[PDB]
């Protein structure tokens, strides 16, 4: 019964984690575009790159 | 006084030179302000397509 509960929960918990990862990746991509246009410095690119992984 | 007297002048011909020296100065200052905010607007124009 504990195994069935873990099976019923982990597939949704990992989906939530994957959505979090892809949201952070879109954040990093927009920050990289904003860096290479020249608006921001390298520090607030590196912090978003850090938050990504 | 850059015209011969008693002549015929046309529209827009320069007559004198009143030694600007202040108008040139604040023209330079406004030119510097425009030369900043033009790039400030152009980068935002490039960014707003990607919704950054």
């Amino acid at each position: 019964a504990d195994g069935l509960a873990a099976r019923g929960t982990f597939t949704e918990q990992l989906q939530a984690q994957r959505d979090l990862v892809k949201a952070s990746d879109e954040y990093y991509q927009l920050a990289d575009k904003r860096y290479r246009t020249g608006v921001d410095n390298y520090l607030t690119l590196l912090d978003a790159q850090r938050s990504l992984f | 006084r850059l015209f011969k007297e008693g002549s015929d002048v046309k529209a827009g011909q320069q007559l004198y030179q009143i030694d600007p020296a202040t108008y040139e100065a604040d023209y330079q200052s406004a030119q510097a302000n425009l030369a900043s905010t033009q790039e400030q607007a152009q980068r935002y124009k490039l960014l707003v397509a990607d919704q950054a």
